């Protein structure tokens, strides 16, 4: 069974598509039409990672080779805390650090590792694989233009306000106790 | 003003 | 009287602004973006039909006068800085564009070298302009450009970009990132001019005299055993996002050696000044040797001036120049403006001289009456 | 404009220069019955306004301030309007996270007016030179 | 060049009293809060997020498919809230668009595959070329094209944009007639 059990406090809407044995933290918010597909293995999401609109997170088995590596090859996707997944983001990184925001209409490669404080600019692609250093902003569509940043910045107040306003308009998924 | 929900309800009523 | 505008057109960059200013307000690539064509067209092109050049100059000057200078063209005079021995047809086409279309009051076709001289306050020096298209040496003695002793070589930024492209295409090692993390030489047929320019300005540098000579000798490597100096570390220049061109360390200091390489002809950037000086009048030499002014974008490369002065002093001792220019003290000037816009700064200083600028410049009434622009060719 | 392909239909404009252009890009002088093109017509500057803060600027102020807005700043990494942020204020860009702290400009207590451009080092010698050449020109 | 025909199946659309033609597949959220002024076209897979703040949209505007109208979030000193989104009359939003603009004026045309940053202000008669990102707090003045990544002023629209655009949007509405139920 694709267990959709989520910790208390989640504001995932029934319109937001989630499939596979997912795992989401308590304070995470998920907006309608967010897609979280977990076909290769379970997805672990920490507290505060808000998901917006057309955010397609697929833990898809690599079709570039597909050699049946290690039989099932679970490879659980671990996602940090106090993260932001803006509209149109297309994330596939297996590991994500806390304080991570990816701007709208961004591609994240399967083999990329996202560390703490990193930011992905809008209309950018990260098909190339490597670990992102801390507090690295990637901006521009012509190229990547990696630039070091002095500090990160969370969006907790927006998440709290969303927790206030969302359940009045949309019916959150009435997940039973984990 | 006529909210879009009201227009949708009126369209449903017409059907 | 309203402040006169100043324009300095060049193949690589055009410098624009107002007179009596500490520096140019605008400095942009000399291109115009025509619709439908991805890579824009060079505004200043020699040996083309006059209609196309007229249209290009019209569009570019309109961009200058209504995007960068926020002022009408009719009101204010113009001080156009054009290099000596500029192609004639381009010059009369430019003046025709300025007069017939924009109806400016008057355009002063000042020479770049004399204007560059005006910035320092001196009235005599050997001005070398290392432009994009070619390097050009001209001596000025008491405000009189000595055209008889001119010199020029095609060792500007264009030749340097071509050499950089050739060396990169030879020692190409680019990580495409799509199942090509290993070196994949010459994945792209030709590098665009912008990428070459950025690589040249950012990575490449001019090595010391001794290191440069050792590099030149080790290029032949006739019976040599690792005589080259140890190169700087390689630099991984990103292209197009995913691609990463591993610009080799050797290129970074060997690409610019074409400027200073003799190659069995005794012609280089450094030797150019000595060749011009040896042709000068006997009395003018010393004042021209002690006053050297270097301008142009290529001269702004790091370590260029030190290598140039060292090469000058090195070539002075050679038998060709030992008899005449042997016991001379060369000294470089440091004008207030950056070497990109020293000529523009001279034109700007000349622009605020409102009283003379009316008489020296060519009035539009005179151009309409005659249609012949003054030039140092026979009239 | 581009939704309907205006370039498909090209009207010719009479005059010294024969130019074919879309009808939307042509102007019809009523005193001269022949319609006139954008290349044939003469352009003049009517007013200056800052695109970020849509404040009209008089021409004298434009000359004094060197055709630059008094408040807005353009980010150097990418030509985008820098935004003031408070912790006691500093400029930070929206697209790339270029902050004023990177180049090392101390935080200004006031919101907008604190920030200023450096003075050109060679402005004094420029004034000396221009004065000398002015008297020589005289 | 006139606007070509673009037929739609009548089953998956709702025509309203005011004349809005809103697709069934469009993701309307907080529809009690959304307001359309009439003659509006909302295509399939349009995510109009009215559950956060007042999203009012003017007459004859076109919101092509796979376009999201999400009001922006502003963090003011007194606290936090969501700014209402306002769109003027005769706005042509191309498909695969992302709109976080505080205000879009009238006679505006957003190119296809475009993302507009938070709290952007688009004045009347402005264009955004395709594959363009407007970072937050970007103000587009009237009669200007904002193109590139980031969007930078790179041209001016013709004189008759107020007339051409109101012709184009009206033609688009008049040519968006339902399929023949044969
Ligand atoms: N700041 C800089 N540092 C290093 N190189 C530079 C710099 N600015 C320009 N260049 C290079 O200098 C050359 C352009 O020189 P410059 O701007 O003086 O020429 P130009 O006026 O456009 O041309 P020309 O005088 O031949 O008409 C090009 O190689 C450009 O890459
Ligand atoms: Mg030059
Ligand atoms: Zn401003
Ligand atoms: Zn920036």
């Amino acid at each position: 069974q694709k267990s959709v059990k989520i910790a208390p406090g989640a504001v995932v809407c029934v319109e937001s598509e989630i499939r596979g044995d997912v795992t989401i933290g308590p304070r995470t918010v998920i907006h309608p039409k967010a897609r979280i597909i977990a076909e290769a293995g379970p997805i672990v999401i920490g507290e505060g990672n808000l998901i917006e609109e057309q955010a397609l997170i697929i833990n898809a088995h690599p079709d570039n080779i597909t050699p049946d590596a290690e039989d099932s090859e679970p490879k659980p996707m671990i996602i940090g805390t106090n993260n932001v997944f803006e509209v149109g983001c297309y994330s596939q990184a297996m590991k994500m650090g806390d304080n991570n925001v990816i701007e709208s209409k961004a591609y994240v490669g399967r083999n990329v590792i996202l560390t703490s404080g990193c930011i992905i600019g809008a209309c950018c692609n990260l098909n190339t694989f490597e670990v992102i250093p801390e507090n690295t902003v990637i901006y521009g569509a012509d190229c990547l233009r990696r630039v070091q940043t002095e500090r990160p910045q969370p969006q907790t107040l927006q998440l709290d306000f969303l927790m206030k306003i969302l359940p009045n308009y949309h019916h959150l998924k009435k997940t039973m106790k984990g | 003003s006529t909210s879009l929900l009201s227009e949708i309800e009126q369209s449903m009523e017409a059907e | 009287e309203k402040t006169a505008v100043v324009i300095d057109l060049g193949e690589a960059f055009t410098k624009c602004g107002f007179a009596g200013e500490t520096g140019p307000r605008c400095i942009i690539p000399s291109v115009i973006k025509k619709a439908g064509m991805p890579k824009p067209i060079k505004v200043v092109q020699y040996n083309i039909n006059t209609e196309e050049l007229y249209s290009y100059l019209k569009e570019f000057i309109h961009i200058l006068y209504f995007r960068h200078l926020l002022v009408n063209p009719r009101d204010r005079r113009v001080v156009v800085i054009e290099s000596v021995l500029c192609p004639s047809h381009f010059r009369e086409t430019l003046t025709r564009v300025l007069f017939k279309y924009f109806e400016v009051p008057s355009v002063l076709l000042a020479p770049s070298h004399l204007m560059a001289l005006l910035t320092l306050g001196i009235n005599s020096a050997m001005v070398l302009d290392c432009g994009y298209r070619e390097s050009l040496v001209l001596p000025i003695y008491e405000g009189i450009p000595v055209l008889n002793c001119w010199g020029a070589l095609p060792l500007g930024g264009k030749a340097l970009h071509k050499e950089l492209e050739t060396q990169l295409l030879e020692q190409c090692t680019v990580d495409t990132g799509a199942a090509k993390e290993q070196s994949l030489p010459s994945v792209m047929g030709s590098i665009p001019e912008g990428v070459l320019e950025d690589i040249k300005v950012r990575t490449c540098f001019v090595s010391d005299l001794t290191r440069g000579l050792k590099i030149q000798a080790a290029k032949f490597n006739i019976d040599g055993n690792t005589e080259r100096p140890s190169p700087p570390p390689n630099v991984d220049y990103p292209l197009d996002g995913e691609k990463i061109l591993h610009v080799l360390g050797s290129i970074r200091d060997s690409v610019v050696e074409i400027l200073f390489e003799q190659d069995n002809e005794e012609k280089s950037v450094a030797t150019l000044i000595l060749d011009s000086l040896m042709q000068c009048p006997i009395d003018t030499r010393k004042q021209l040797a002690e006053n050297l002014v270097i301008i142009g974008g290529t001269s702004m490369l790091p370590g260029f001036l030190h290598r140039l002065l060292a090469e000058i002093r090195y070539l002075v001792e050679k038998p060709k120049y030992k008899k005449t220019l042997g016991t001379k003290t060369f000294r470089i000037h440091t004008p207030p403006a950056k070497a990109n816009c020293v000529a523009w700064l001279g034109g700007a200083i000349f622009g605020a001289l409102q009283d003379i600028l009316g008489s020296r410049s060519v009035s539009k009434e005179y151009y309409n009456q005659t249609g012949r622009i003054p030039d140092w060719c026979s009239l | 404009a581009s939704l309907l392909q205006s370039e498909r239909v090209l009207y010719l404009v009479q005059g010294e220069k024969k130019v074919r252009a879309p009808l939307s890009q042509l102007y019809f002088c009523r005193y001269c019955s022949e319609l006139r093109s954008l290349e044939c017509v003469s352009h003049e500057v009517d007013s200056h306004y800052c695109p970020s803060c849509l404040e009209n600027m008089p021409s004298a102020e434009a000359k004094l301030k060197k055709n630059r807005c008094a408040n807005c700043f353009d980010c150097p990494g990418c030509m985008h309007t820098l935004s003031t942020r408070a912790t006691a204020y500093y400029l930070a860009c929206g697209f790339c996270r270029w902050t004023s702290r990177d180049v090392g400009m101390a935080d200004k207590s006031v919101a907008s007016g604190g920030w200023q451009e450096p003075d050109h080092p060679h402005t004094q010698r420029m004034n000396k030179l221009i004065e000398y050449y002015q008297q020589l020109a005289q | 060049m006139e606007l070509g025909e673009l037929l739609y199946n009548k089953s998956e659309y709702i025509e309203t009293a005011s004349g809005n033609k809103v697709s069934r597949q469009s993701v309307l959220c907080g529809s009690q809060n959304i307001v359309l002024n009439g003659k509006t076209i909302v295509m399939n897979d349009c995510i109009i997020r009215g559950d956060l703040a007042n999203v009012r949209v003017g007459r004859h505007c076109v919101v092509k498919s796979r376009s999201v109208i999400r009001p922006p979030f502003k963090k003011f000193s007194k606290g936090v809230a969501f700014f209402p989104l306002h769109i003027g009359d005769h706005v042509f939003i191309e498909e695969d668009c992302v709109v976080n603009a505080a205000q879009i004026g009238s006679y505006v045309h957003v190119g296809k595959n475009c993302v507009i940053g938070r709290r952007c202000v688009l004045k009347d008669c402005c264009k955004i070329l395709d594959n363009t990102v407007l970072p937050p707090e970007t103000v587009v003045p009237p009669f200007t094209v904002f193109s590139g990544c980031p969007g930078l002023f790179s041209g001016e629209l013709p004189e008759c944009t107020q007339e051409l655009m109101i012709d184009v949007t009206k033609s688009y509405y008049q040519k968006f007639l339902p399929l023949t139920q044969v």
